[PDB]
């Protein structure tokens, strides 16, 4: 009974990784503190906000 | 119009 | 000042720059079916077409040691 | 018109940020009695107020193997 | 955001 | 023997490396239009050639991942 389906708010991505073969978010949720993955394009259509929340931080100008 | 360059986003697995 | 940004009424494209030299981030906006681009603050962008400024970081995705 | 910078014309305190963000380093620079702090070009800096520079330099360094 | 962020000069002990 | 140093009488051309291990902070120099690079007190450098001591430490500015 995991993932995104636990039907939390979510409150910030910490990080994410690709490894598994698709993009995914570590969610910290709110009012819960048992963190766990989602799958990034279920969240760019449901947490739009947080995802850019998140990416946003990370911006940064290459040579 | 210089800050018209590369714009990557920073990502990284080291958590985990 | 006349007629900038938003306000041209046009929907848009994709995002093909950013700058956050002002003090604020913004995008420098594409907009379909017209090949002036202009600015938007990030801001709201963000609100107004929240998958163009997500896939316009994915595709600029970097990976750090 | 108004073009606060470097241009200011007031005495550089401190060094009391930096970022090179856009494609040039530039320090935000505090100038004595204001509390107004802008940004300006290193390269600048480096010419004008030498010891300013360094003495942000010096501290804030640190050792790597 | 790397303004607002301390930055550091890294030397190295060794060499250059 | 004491005919080595600054005294050397050569123009700077490059900051090598620095160390704290004296417990004073030191730069290697290197001289121009030699190979034969030698010590040089911090203190002296910042006064003597500050723009040589501005590029090493320029060189290696950071805000890390
Ligand atoms: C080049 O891409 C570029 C980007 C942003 C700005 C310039 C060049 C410039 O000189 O003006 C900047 C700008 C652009 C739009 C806007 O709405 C405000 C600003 O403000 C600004 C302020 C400073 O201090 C420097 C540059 C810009
Ligand atoms: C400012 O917007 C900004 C963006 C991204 C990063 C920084 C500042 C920074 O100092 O760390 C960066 C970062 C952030 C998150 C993450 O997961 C990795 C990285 O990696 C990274 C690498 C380099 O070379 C520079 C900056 C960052």
């Amino acid at each position: 009974a995991r993932g995104f389906e636990r039907g939390l708010e979510p409150e910030k991505i910490i990080g994410a990784t690709d490894s598994s073969g698709d993009l995914m978010f570590l969610m910290k949720w709110k009012d819960s503190d048992e963190a766990d993955l989602v799958l990034a394009k279920e969240a760019n259509v449901k947490c739009p906000q947080i995802v850019i929340a998140f990416y946003e931080e990370r911006l940064t100008w290459h040579a | 119009r210089q800050l018209s360059r590369k714009a990557s986003v920073k990502v990284s697995k080291t958590w985990s």
